[PDB]
RNA sequence: UUCUGGUGUCCUAGGCGUAGAGGAACCACACCAAUCCAUCCCGAACUUGGUGGUUAAACUCUACUGCGGUGACGAUACUGUAGGGGAGGUCCUGCGGAAAAAUAGCUCGACGCCAGG
RNA sequence: CAGGUAGACAGUUUCUAUGGGGCGUAGGCCUCCCAAAAGGUAACGGAGGCGUGCAAAGGUUUCCUCGGGCCGGACGGAGAUUGGCCCUCGAGUGCAAAGGCAGAAGGGAGCUUGACUGCAAGACCCACCCGUCGAGCAGGGACGAAAGUCGGCCUUAGUGAUCCGACGGUGCCGAGUGGAAGGGCCGUCGCUCAACGGAUAAAAGUUACUCUAGGGAUAACAGGCUGAUCUUCCCCAAGAGUUCACAUCGACGGGAAGGUUUGGCACCUCGAUGUCGGCUCUUCGCCACCUGGGGCUGUAGUAUGUUCCAAGGGUUGGGCUGUUCGCCCAUUAAAGCGGUACGUGAGCUGGGUUCAGAACGUCGUGAGACAGUUCGGUCCAUAUCCGGUGUGGGCGUUAGAG
RNA sequence: CUAUAACGGUCCUAAGGUAGCGAAAUUCCUUGUCGGGUAAGUUCCGACCCGCACGAAAGGCGUAACGAUCUGGGCACUGUCUCGGAGAGAGGCUCGGUGAAAUAGACAUGUCUGUGAAGAUGCGGACUACCUGCACCUGGACAGAAAGACCCUAUGAAGCU
RNA sequence: GACCAGGCCCGGGCGACUGUUUACCAAAAACACAGGUCUCCGCAAAGUCGUAAGACCAUGUAUGGGGGCUGACGCCUGCC
RNA sequence: AACCCAGAGCUAGCUGGUUCUCCCCGAAAUGCGUUGAGGCGCAGCAGUUGACUGGACAUCUAGGGGUAAAGCACUGUUUCGGUGCGGGCCGCGAGAGCGGUACCAAAUCGAGGCAAACUCUGAAUACUAGAUAUGACCUCCAAAUAACAGGGGUCAAGGUCGGCCAGUGAGACGAUGGGGGAUAAGCUUCAUCGUCGAGAGGGAAACAGCCCGGAUCACCAGCUAAGGCCCCUAAAUGACCGCUCAGUGAUAAAGGAGGUAGGGGUGCAGAGACAGCCAGGAGGUUUGCCUAGAAGCAGCCACCCUUGAAAGAGUGCGUAAUAGCUCACUGAUCGAGCGCUCUUGCGCCGAAGAUGAACGGGGCUAAGCGGUCUGCCGAAGCUGUGGGAUGUAAAAAAACAUCGGUAGGGGAGCGUUCCGUGUUAGGGAGAAACGCGUGCGUGAGCCGCGUUGGACGAAGCGGAAGCGAGAAUGUCGGCUUG
RNA sequence: CUGACCGCGUGCCUGUUGAAGAAUGAGCCGGCGACUCAUAGGCAGUGGCUUGGUUAAGGGAACCCACCGGAGCCGUAGCGAAAGCGAGUCUUCAUAGGGCAAUUGUCACUGCUUAUGGACCCGAACCUGGGUGAUCUAUCCAUGACCAGGAUGAAGCUUGG
RNA sequence: AGACAACCUGGCGAACUGAAACAUCUUAGUAGCCAGAGGAAAAGAAAGCAAAAGCGAUUCCCGUAGUAGCGGCGAGCGAA
């Protein structure tokens, strides 16, 4: 004994996912191409 | 058993900071002894407090390499005024009203 | 227009120690008596009245850094936020603030004001 | 009608906090710390004080300022009156502490009563009730030549609402009118109302004969968290062991795991989770008592002593006590420690404890009371479901059966 | 001899326990020492005495007889036990007849671990298990029963002093 | 000889005994009792009940009545 | 301290119960006082309404404080050495003297710390007070082409007083600074924030209080955050650099270590090394003492010199002790890489419990952990498209801005029995209970549609209520389970 | 309509810091069952009137009632304890200075909320008054009845003294 | 001489409660019980109220007034 044990709330902040390599941290998302407009989808015209 | 908890919590702070507003009469600082001496413009009170006496600034220094010597000043400048917000929310009570 | 003491105010504060310089004017002591006065005892102080001898003391002025005061930058502690490590006591990075201490240093203050010789 | 007078009888009270209640302490104000560089701040958190004193320790106009070192002079002594040098306000300031104050708020003198009446802009605090300061004006003064200061005391404790009564003074009402009784009003005084925002002017216990409304908001049994304690370990080793630290014991101190003792919290459960010990029946853990194998031994052998792998098994019968190493007897290979809601009461007994009777010692004047003792004291049940032991039937097994 | 004090001094009250009895329905420590009993006896009998806190009509001490009294040891007798066994009866069991009960949110109602108001069939992972009867046992469903009787609270009720 | 029909001793504690008691968890060492002492009461008593009349007491009368404690019997019953 | 009836529907600051729809806003669990603390009064925080307002957010500058850190000036303690005052002791002698002691102690000095009730100093934040800007969109007019300034119209937003009225008053955990405890608790107590409370969804296996994030609705559309990409489950068993061989990867220390990849220092390596085979390995001397004996090796003292390549008054065993044995040291061959040293990273042992592997499982040597670059999956978040609702606001719109929500407040509605309009319209070709219509509504509910029976009764504009039920161990009746 | 198989999904209310909870409650179904009324104060919405608003009791060929009924209330003057004075008044030597004043509606209907009433519904143990109870039981009184069968053997009385 | 729903007069007369406890007070002179009588009873013709002005037997409703006042000046009661 003389150790004490880790609860809830107090388990999970040991024990939660933690993304713990500086580099995935940093990551963003692909951008793209701007991807020019594109027309409209509708006409009464007909 | 415990013989100890008696604690008064009474409060003494520093009213008026330096470069705030002095009506009157107001009191700059309620102090236990006298940690700044009265300047010029404040008077003394019986327990040591010092008040203002006419309207204007506090200035805290020193009037001696230790002592505080706080002071007074008429202070009247800027009747100038930049802020075009107060005048636009003026604007839209009566536009508003109107409205309504 | 310097100098002489007269009063004062921003202040780093300002001084003690060693050195010097000051008597024509100013300042101050030695000197002298006593109404007003005064010493709980004493003219010691305080007082009025005289002689008006030195600059010795005190004050003033110029130096000094031996002390006293002052005091950095940088760095580091610490801390705001955003996070993390450690079973804990507690530790560590990112952007922001940032010292005390010590040491180098920095001062022996700056201005006014009136009567003067 | 009046005084006294049996709880014989009646009507009622007996506070709260309280890291369960009771016992103990505490209950208001002031100062310092916790208070986290404005204010504020909580704890049965750590230190202390107050319920006054002063006709001056108040007010003014003046003057000087303490101490603690050293040197001088008889006793005089470590320390008492008298002169010379450092000094940071280390002295004191009536009483506690903090802040303050050395042109002093420190000490001493001179005269005096402003520790006056009517007040007051504005502030500070701020649930309210309270509380604190106040420029300035009028009257009438003190001191001071004058300027000026003076409506208590260096500041913060020295104090308590309202109702009611009491006393002094009134160019106010006075129930038809004049009076008066009485009251009003102004100045005041009267409660350790101390449980100090004070239920009344006036109030203690006990209930095991109890009872109702509630609560797992707060206990006891058990579960959980925590390991202070307790069990078992490992480190260093001073030594002891004839010499030799480690065959064996290991002082002084340190680092762990366990969860079962005693505990700490009090999280579930008070429309209820039935306690100790035995009986019967389990089953599991090991750090191992005995049996299987091994090192090392200060092992000649026979005994051992210790550690290592080892839970497959085993782990008596009694005497005493209600009481698991608490224990003597006789053996025995040995006659283990534990977990399982201190396993098991919808399986059993009720010896103990927590019911009503009674008594002893003691406490209480008393009712009653003692986690002291002593004798007596109906522990209820025809399994729905999961579980388990047995045994069947349908159906699957692809044609159907032995 | 050493000890225990026959006997003395001090404050004290109104005085300071007499006779008997005593670890006692009173002694806590405490299975107190010692003796007897027992193979072994915290119970028991007889004694000692530092009576925590016995004691003289809330009586002291002792007593022959009596007790559905409490307590210790005996002889005889036995299933109380060692260590069970067989048997008869009534139930249980099956068939014919009549036919309740308390309980009950709905239940299509597994084990181990983990979690979670910190002891779950209802959640997670893995294992296990054809559907459904009947007899039998009672570990769970914090099973039923009585809004706990222990503990606390209520400016609750009631009884006694 | 079936049915029916005392188990008995030795030693303690408490209570003298027979008896009564918690209808439905307590049959006892609890209560009572024979006995003891205290104290009150002179007869239109004391005590109890009833506001009052009055009634028990007692159609008794001080060896008799009410009340308190202890509980045969033996020796006793201290001091303040 | 009966039982029945009455006051009596006693009282209960205590338990339980409190029924139909939608819409908007939406808390607190703090202080104070309380015979008071599982109540109540006031404040503090909701609603709604009326004024006066000015902000809020960011930025910057001032002002006071004594906290964190530091410091020994202060106070209180605190070690090491200096100094010696003075005292005790030996005595000489009948007075105090020079001194001496490995002597006890007061001030001081040097070095050196420590403190909630210590400070000569002293931050960051916080606080108070000032000025300084500009938010989101539009429609624009004049542009080559933007931008923005030029206006106009909106929308969004702070407070300080009040009115009418609430609920709340023991919060929980997490982060930080602390008290109490044992720097133990999912403990307790306060200060500043977050989430839960009152809040869903994804990650965390399951799992209020941790991470991202905020739910008006529809969508068999897309991009991402926290987290992830072998199978169970979506998505690379994708790239390259390294490191682990224990199933670590999921849990704990002191201590131990030639485990392993590196690093920081150190000397040696043809006047050749650590390996081994080797050789040699002393004279004085039995070192002095002690001891029976001590002779290197019980113990202690001197602890050197000579000789030489090299030998320490001998390293260990041993002998009664000697002797004996062997080390250190030293030359030759073989041959040129080996000692020492501290720490980094990942590991091993230390590290054991009671029903059965408990750590998601299958598993894995990468599908583990350290590092970087690319693609993807991933929510109710953001986008896209289309409805609804609130105000802003006063009117068609249209445009914005919002729309989680318990206690609680405000707005708008449905429904039922009865009444006014009535001896209504309608109705024995047929009033209501049951059902087909996802007809219709945001919904409570409304229209229609049918039957053996079969008598009454809508709609609209209004009114009243014995007015809306699964929760009271409610209650009356009927029925089951066993 | 039924559902092979996959995924997601830890009953509902009360109540809690916190429940799927192994906390509460309910067997199921259908009904009965809870902030109501009276009068009054305050506030809001709506309306009538206004250089005022309103009537109450009471009459009215019933009861409702057109009309009547002005007594009464509210809005018009404050300050003061009071006499009193009055756009001021109290406090005072005084303006001084200050405090409060220097103006306003009303009636009704409909909600909210407060107050007294059983006042949202259910639930106490209890208290007090009046009455009924001794067929159970507890003593007593009157009057009856009962106690098988056996054993022991006192005092008295009588004998050898 | 008995009977009575309620109303009335008289005698006796509580308590739970409110005061956040409780003894003054309040529920309240209520409830209840007893005793009479009537269709109504009780009260009633002034030794009254008033206030320098007037009234004129009783009994009820409105209203003065939830005012004056009383009150552990508390809860509350409350006229004329």
């Amino acid at each position: 004994s003389s150790r004490p044990q880790k609860k809830g709330t107090a388990h999970h902040m040991k024990t939660r996912p933690k993304k713990t390599a500086r580099w995935d941290i940093k990551r963003g998302p692909a951008v793209y191409p701007p991807l020019p407009p594109l027309p409209a989808e509708w006409t009464i015209v007909s | 058993t415990k013989n100890g908890r008696d604690s008064k919590g009474q409060r003494l702070g520093v009213k008026i900071y330096g470069d705030q507003v002095a009506k009157p009469g107001a009191i700059i600082i309620r102090q236990r002894g006298t940690k700044f001496h009265p300047g010029k413009n404040v008077g003394i009170g019986k327990d040591h407090t010092i008040f203002a006496l006419i309207d204007g600034l506090v200035k805290f220094e020193k009037y001696g390499p230790d002592k505080k010597k706080v002071s007074v000043y008429p202070r009247e400048i800027q009747p100038e005024n930049p802020n075009s917000y107060r005048a636009r929310k003026r604007e839209n009570f009566r536009l508003q009203r109107e409205k309504k």
